[PDB]
């Protein structure tokens, strides 16, 4: 596993040190089930845009890789369901049986 | 060894560190590998800046999603090159030269770098030969130049692409030379429609299509124009052909350049544009010129943001054009097609020394009448034409009829209305507008002049409305 | 002393070393490339690359010439097209330079000058009669695109043909035309227009087309200014055109932003006004002790959407000795040149005209401004008084008189006679629609039957009482035979 | 400069609006009891009502344009200020 | 104990000094350019103490040719300029060097150009009218003797011509000294003014200080201070009335803003230096008359882009006793001088000073002009005939009044070819009172254009045929 | 429009210099790469399609603003609902003169074409006629 | 307004983040803190009071500018002075149509309140009727 640490955070943005193998547009897990997308990668740290409750992000928190490049679950199970932009159900009807995962930034035909 | 590694990844822009003495030259093409299953590909990076300490900043031609820090970057030793030759005709290529309708095609052709110097000043010759399109407004008020540079300006949805299709139908069909169409930051479905239409019209075999569309990284959107220009330049210089070059849309090249400049860390100029806007535009445009004895007739569509003709991009583009056709939202609202602004549009060959005295006189009379109408429009909006003097009332009627008669049923407009387009010879256009200015048709209703061809169609439609 | 390129990009370079480099010094980069040192700090030196910056690389060795920016200068530059470095680009061979001249040389001091007193005839009735240009003046040709600015400047250059043919250095005017950011074919067409009129015999073109790096576009006006100054300080008279200075401002802004200098209004550098002002203050009328030479500047400014309140247009207006506003609305109306009379002025004034033109056109500009004001006021008047009607008729006739086609220069005497016709009431009988023709015809008559009036004006610079009476008699005699389109007699 | 011109045009249109409304009311009174008649020569109450409505529309359009220009000027001014500050950062 | 150059970016130079030798703020430092074609001695004004014994300075001369690490000598004092009666009749630059006679005045007393304004106690308001002979200025914008006068206006509206006219109408007969400060204006204008003053024998009483628009920002910022120092010496030591002409004061502010960012200051609104009002206040409060010592200051104020709301003219407005705003519209109508009567003001244009009749006539003229301005658009659209009979009469009266406010100025002879004219104040008041009463409604409005008094009005009317 | 606002917020929080209306330079790239993926796939790829119905909120019927013009330049025609017709009671408040379907002519059954082809421009002109 | 300009100069020279019109983020706080000290104390504190009469100089009669907006929001009422009224002869040139005092009649004596009750209505009606001065008949 690879783990980084938050070096600073503010107004929807976080900076994570470590994670040498992180991809561009990768999904990172911050404690409490918070997610972020790594937009800026540099030799020092990674700039991640948080997606969700940013107020739970603190300096020193342990950040984990997900191994996925900004993907969401996809399948026929999403019909009749209400989800947040992360594909997590918000209608309170349990899990969604996703057929697979699709990346958000795939090129158009 | 001699291969660098990625150190920074900020969007399409990537910083690569190289061993000392192995730093690639500016505009060199490097290759990196994305291995993630969904996004796996081979990024082509273009060296843009030397940052010092053996670092180079490069623009990625493909999305950098999935790229990892420290992956190997290999130097090709040359800038991006695209295939050239008669083989390119009749095929669709992207910015990097890859054939889309037949992958692998052209790998064996000669390959030319997409970065080149413009022709020397001593080799440049001014062009003044008129190009008879067949449209009344274009032929009269802004005649096009054969071997010259023509531009179509206008805001969103005013008829830039339809007019480009019209000119392809009126010029490319009856053309003995080669055509190159560069789709730059446009709709992909529009590119597919153009491909199908050129295949149907049998013009595809003589046309080379290069498409870098809206869903591409800014680097590709700013380099596809250079690729298509390289193909056109090969056709002009080597084969001695008369080359038609259609670009849609050059403002997209400028906007992609602005995005890259923001990503390169450059300080922004007015309206947030890149500081090098005018210089990049100058390079690209000056490459498009026609040299002595070799003709390129270019025709570019220029998008005007927020219908603001004062925007830096079109403002700088204006100076590179022999003929300018500005499409107005106000004209478009009136249903006039092409939605040309006769007062704003201009041409460098609309002088009595080139088009003759009669053509110039008629054009100037039309322009004067339209200018007076525009000046009166402010009182008119409040008080109708009723408070104007008798001369002003007559002039307003004449100007309204003239502006309706400048509209035409275009060949490319059949798919929108089902009405076949019409072609008006230049002599007939001059005669009809001379008659209009002289007030011979003032007794006909306004609608008789709307979306017709020459004088015969005018008479037919006047009869259809119960008029002389 | 050899420095090392520590970084490069976008036509800029940063070079370490060269501790003894001067500000604005000319540095040599390998492969024959040239740069100009603008930013000097202990860390490094910032340099603007003057061409083909694609060959610059990190770690390259940079030599210092020890000479600040300078250009060759001499009479050999007449009829030649050169780049801002003075290198020929017309493909005609080497130019024999008389000497060299630094680009940054102080303008003539307030005590080294004398008042502008010699006309610089542009051949254009409107400018010559309403906003006259004297030798040593800076007149700004400002206006929207496609308003005829380049037409005015090229006509002014062409009108010096007779003066050049005189052969007298006190009468000849040597022309420099600086094209900045212009499409190459446009420069070629301008050169063609000058050549067909035989104006390249005494004209030099400094070309910095849009394909050139920002350094050339920023330097070209200074190169042309230095070339003109070499002649000016040798007793010659020079007319210099900058087309356009707005392109210079854009290029300088690009250079400054790339060098990362803090910007200001419209992202322009703080010293853009200084740029243009120190460029334009070198166009002067030297004192007799310095040879009496002069350089007349004709900067061209393009305004977007007729917005003269923008930064660069405002600066250049505040810098020059008067402005010549061109409007597209006036252009479309048939007013060619489309000079806006109310806002266009010359700060030299009558001192730039000959005595005859001064007498005939004493109050022409004020009269036309008042006429435009009255015409606006009386747009919907149902019954105008007599004085207002007379003023409107006179103003309409004058406006028709000031119209002129392109490439049709008029000699000073012919312009004097035309303005005499306009302002003395001899056009009151002629219908407005015919005025133009009448004017032209009368000139031809005076050219073929009473040429002595033209010779008298041209040699004495004054319309004598006897000459005036003879001209009035000739005008009436011509009126007798004149045929008006409407058929109305133009007698009395 | 465009903002000042728009404000001047707005005040001009407002004055036109009040004068046209006054003319409309006076014409109504006269009916109950010059060329500003609408198309009588080609009624004055109808013409003045139309002129006042057109002036209202013109004033609304000019006010929208003036507010757009005000917002644009504020945004551009802040853009220049922040650009300078960032350059000095 | 000398410093050396460390950084050079245009007109701003960083200089490093040994510890304990850091020059005081505003001290004048000397550096040498040894390049053959540009050899000279740069004068640098210490602007900031950067710490680490570094100081940021503004160069008075161009920095082209300067080399890093060159000797920099501290003079120990601010820029000084010669003072005394010897300066009268000569031309100097911002540094006090004589132009018409190099090396002249090097032995005179030298005063530092940086000075404090007079103590608030010494300040005493001035309310004496200064009669010029221009109808518009005398009537609507009366000038104050010993007060502060400004001529606002955009580019090319008539500020310089009006300054020359006031020199002709005031300085020629002045019984005291005059100081002209050409701040960032055209060199041709400076030469013309020099020759004109020499011709009129007024140069002998006038001291000229020129800093032109092609000079670096430092000279344009400090030339006004130099001229003001000479004027202050004449006011405080010689104790004689002083005429102070400044053209153009806005150039001082513009030069201040040019180097602001290069000095590390963040830009204020409209790209102006944050210390705009502070520098303006210092300079303008140094320009004033003290109890018993009178300075009559007349300043030409450039209004960027005809925008009177610009921070520079807006800040300047507060420092003036009388203001004449020249308008582009009036200029384009052909009215000269292109004064905007509605926007002009004078602190002494109240009944207490100018008298009841003058105030009444001026207020009636202003009211008529304001009403005409209100009716301008109605006339433009609907035509004059739709106005009421009273409104039509007022419109004719206002057109005639606005034409009559125009005048043929002496300094404008070279532009119209017509000799100038002067109108006494009483005649102006009587003529405008007659105009506001409709006494001249029969005459054509053209009869009122570019004339002098009532005699000229009658002559022009009979020339046009009216009576 | 709200996506554009959110992206502008994110970009400004990243201290990316903005352009027109404080929007970044790649807001057009945002919307265009979003909407280019609504396509009609060829029969080789299965023939499936995705139809996009992006919604844009204008201010005071100002369709000449930055984001509206961007999206108009991205999409294949627009259905401009104007507040005037909506308030008058005409609902749906389609503005006949501005609304258009660039690629809608082909995608229409025969009867609908035959009946409404005239209707379109007929109403477009009858707006102007009713203006009087 | 001049105090706000001076405070803006101080803040910019201190490298504090600028906002609209380059003013810092607490310029409104500056003016509100200044102007909230003008109060009407309770009888327990002596019953004293301080009445504030701040002045604001607009440019081109632009009351929607930043500092004018802030001060208008802060104060309990506004007296708008217009140069057009000043030139018309109306002096003091107070624009009664837009000037307002949120305290109102509570700040007037009984006689003044009685006499001035009809003045507002009459002036508003006069402003409405202005356009018809030419057609008294
Ligand atoms: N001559 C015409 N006759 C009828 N309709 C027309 C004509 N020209 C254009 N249109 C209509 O206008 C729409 C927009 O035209 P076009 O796509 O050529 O504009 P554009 O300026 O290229 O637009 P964009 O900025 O969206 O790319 C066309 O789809 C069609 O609906
Ligand atoms: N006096 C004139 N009479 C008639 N046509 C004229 C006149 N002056 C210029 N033109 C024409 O007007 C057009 C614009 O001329 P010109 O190139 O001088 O303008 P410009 O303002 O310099 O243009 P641009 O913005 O392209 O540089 C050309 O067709 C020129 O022939
Ligand atoms: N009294 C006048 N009569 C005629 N023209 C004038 C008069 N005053 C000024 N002008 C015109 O105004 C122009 C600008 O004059 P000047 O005052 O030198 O510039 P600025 O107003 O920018 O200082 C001149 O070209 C001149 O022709
Ligand atoms: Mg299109
Ligand atoms: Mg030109
Ligand atoms: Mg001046």
């Amino acid at each position: 596993e690879e783990i980084g640490t938050v070096i600073d955070a503010g107004d929807g943005i976080a900076h994570v040190e470590g994670l040498p193998s992180v991809m561009t547009q990768e999904l990172l897990e911050f404690p409490g089930g918070v997610l972020g997308v790594a937009l800026n990668l540099d030799e020092h740290s990674v700039g991640a845009v948080i997606l969700g409750e940013f107020e739970k992000i603190e300096e020193g928190q342990q950040v984990k890789r997900t191994g996925e490049v900004l993907s969401v679950p996809v399948g026929d199970a999403f019909l009749g369901r209400v989800v947040n932009p992360l594909g997590q159900p918000i209608d309170g009807q349990g899990d969604i049986a996703a057929e697979t995962r699709r990346a958000l930034e795939l090129q158009a035909p | 060894k001699t291969a660098g590694r990625v150190v920074r990844i900020t969007g399409p822009v990537v910083d690569v560190e190289f061993p000392r003495g192995s730093v690639p030259e500016l505009f060199n093409a490097l290759h990196a590998e994305i291995t993630f299953g969904a996004l796996a590909k081979t990024l082509t990076l273009e060296v843009a800046q030397h940052l010092g300490d053996s670092l180079v900043r490069c623009i990625s031609m493909q999305p950098t999603d999935g790229l990892v820090r420290g992956v190997e970057v290999t130097d090709t030793g040359a800038s991006i090159s695209v295939p050239v030759g008669d083989g390119v005709k009749g095929h669709v290529f992207n910015a990097l030269g890859d054939c889309l309708d037949d992958p692998g095609y052209g790998k064996d052709f000669e390959h030319w770098s997409i970065h080149r110097k413009p022709p020397a000043f001593s080799d440049l010759e001014p062009r003044t030969e008129m190009l008879e399109t067949g449209l009344k407004v274009v032929d009269l008020l802004t005649p096009y130049v054969r071997g010259g540079k023509i531009a179509l300006f206008g805001g969103a949805g005013v008829g830039k692409t339809v007019l480009i299709q019209e000119m392809i139908n009126r010029i490319a069909r009856n053309f003995g030379g080669t055509s190159v169409f560069a789709g730059v930051g446009e709709r992909t479905r529009e590119g597919n429609d153009l491909w199908v239409e050129l295949a149907d019209a049998n013009v595809l075999k003589d046309t080379a299509l290069v498409f870098g569309q809206m869903d591409e990284p800014p680097g590709t959107r700013m380099r596809v124009a250079l690729s298509a220009l390289t193909m056109a330049e090969f056709f002009r210089d080597e084969q001695g052909q008369d080359v038609l070059l259609f670009i849609d849309n050059i403002f997209r090249f400028t906007q992609a350049g602005s995005e890259v400049s923001t990503l390169l860390g450059r300080m922004p100029s007015a309206v947030g544009y890149q500081p090098t806007l005018a210089d990049e535009m100058g390079e690209l445009q000056e490459r498009i010129t026609s040299t002595r004895g070799r003709s390129i007739t270019s025709m570019q569509a220029v998008y005007v943001p927020a219908d603001d003709y004062t925007d830096p991009a079109p403002a700088t583009t204006f100076a590179h054009l022999d003929a300018t056709t500005e499409l107005s939202r106000a004209v478009f609202s009136k249903g006039i097609f092409p939605a040309v602004d006769p007062l704003a549009s201009s041409s460098t060959i609309l002088d009595p020394a080139i088009v003759g005295d009669e053509h110039y006189r008629v054009a100037q009379e039309v322009i004067r009448i339209l200018q007076r109408y525009k000046d009166l429009q402010d009182i008119i909006a409040i008080l109708g034409i009723d408070e104007l003097s008798e001369e002003d009332k007559q002039l307003v009627n004449r100007a309204r009829r003239i502006e309706r008669f400048l509209s035409q049923n275009m060949m490319a407009a059949e798919q929108f209305t089902g009405q076949p387009g019409s072609t008006v010879p230049l002599k007939e256009t001059i005669e009809a507008f001379d008659k209009l200015t002289k007030g011979e048709f003032d007794h006909l209703p306004e609608q008789a002049f709307f979306l017709i061809g020459g004088l015969d169609d005018l008479a037919k439609k006047a009869e259809s409305l119960g008029a002389k | 002393e050899i420095g090392t390129v520590i970084d490069a990009g976008d036509g800029i370079a940063h070079v370490e070393g060269l501790p003894s480099v001067m500000t604005q010094e000319l540095l040599e980069f390998p492969g024959g490339v040239l740069g100009v040192a603008l930013n000097l700090d202990e860390h490094s030196v910032g340099a603007v690359i003057l061409g083909e910056f694609e060959k610059i690389e990190e770690g390259q060795q940079v030599k210092r010439t020890g000479e600040v920016l300078s250009v060759p200068v001499g009479d050999a530059f007449l009829g030649r097209v050169v780049n801002p470095l003075g290198q020929p680009i017309d493909g005609q061979g080497d130019i024999a330079a008389e000497t060299r001249r630094a680009l940054e040389l102080q303008a003539p001091s307030v005590v080294q000058r004398q008042s502008v007193s010699e006309p610089l005839q542009t051949g254009i009735k409107a400018i010559d009669a309403m906003t006259p240009i004297g030798r040593g003046q800076r007149q700004l040709i400002i206006g929207d695109r496609k308003t005829g600015k380049t037409a005015v400047c090229v006509d002014t250059i062409l009108n010096q043909r007779e003066a050049w043919l005189t052969g007298d250095p006190k009468q000849q005017v040597r022309c420099v035309y600086v094209a900045i950011g212009q499409k190459g074919t446009t420069i070629a067409s301008v050169k063609r227009a000058l050549e067909e009129g035989g104006a390249m015999e005494y004209t030099t073109i400094v070309a910095a087309p849009a394909s050139d790096a920002a350094g050339f576009k920023w330097l070209a006006p200074y190169t042309g200014s230095a070339i003109g100054q070499h002649w000016m300080y040798n007793g010659k008279h020079v007319l210099i055109v900058f087309d356009d200075l707005s392109k210079q401002a854009d290029a300088y802004r690009a250079i400054s932003l790339l060098l990362r200098r803090p910007p200001g209004r419209e992202a322009f550098p703080g010293d853009v006004f200084y740029l243009h002002s120190r460029l334009l203050e070198r166009c002067a009328k030297l004192s007799d002790e310095l040879g009496g030479g002069s350089m007349t500047g004709l900067p061209i400014i393009e305004t977007k959407a007729n917005d003269i309140s923008a930064f660069i247009p405002t600066n250049v207006i505040s810098i020059t000795d008067g402005q010549c506003f061109l409007e597209s609305d006036l252009f479309n109306q048939g007013v060619r040149p489309a000079i806006n009379v109310g806002v266009s002025v010359s700060r030299v004034g009558g001192a730039a005209q000959i005595k005859a033109m001064k007498e005939v056109a004493g109050s022409l500009r004020l009269d036309l401004s008042q006429y435009r004001e009255l015409e606006a006021f009386a747009a919907f008047a149902s019954d105008l008084d007599a004085a207002s009607k007379a003023q409107l008729d006179r103003g309409a006739r004058l406006v028709e008189l000031l119209k002129q086609p392109q490439y049709s220069p008029l000699a000073v005497e012919e312009q004097v006679v035309a303005i005499f016709l306009g302002t003395q009431g001899h056009l009151d009988s002629v219908p407005v629609e015919d005025v133009q023709r009448f004017e032209s015809e009368l000139l031809e008559h005076v050219k073929a039957s009473h040429s002595d009036i033209f010779d008298g004006i041209r040699e004495t610079k004054k319309l004598s009482e006897e000459a005036e009476e003879k001209l009035v008699s000739v005008i009436n005699e011509f009126k007798k035979g004149f045929q008006a389109s409407d058929g109305s007699s133009v007698v009395v | 400069a465009t903002l000042r011109e728009l404000r001047g045009r707005i005040r001009s249109a407002g004055s036109i609006k009040k004068i046209t409304k006054a003319q409309e009311l006076i014409a109504t009174s006269r009916i109950a009891k010059r060329g500003l008649c609408g198309a009588y020569n080609a009624s004055r109450r109808r013409a003045m009502k139309s002129a006042t409505d057109n002036a209202d529309d013109l004033i609304k359009a000019l006010t929208l344009a003036a507010n757009r220009e005000r917002q644009a000027q504020i945004t551009q001014e802040i853009s220049e200020i922040v650009g300078g500050a960032n350059a000095l950062a």
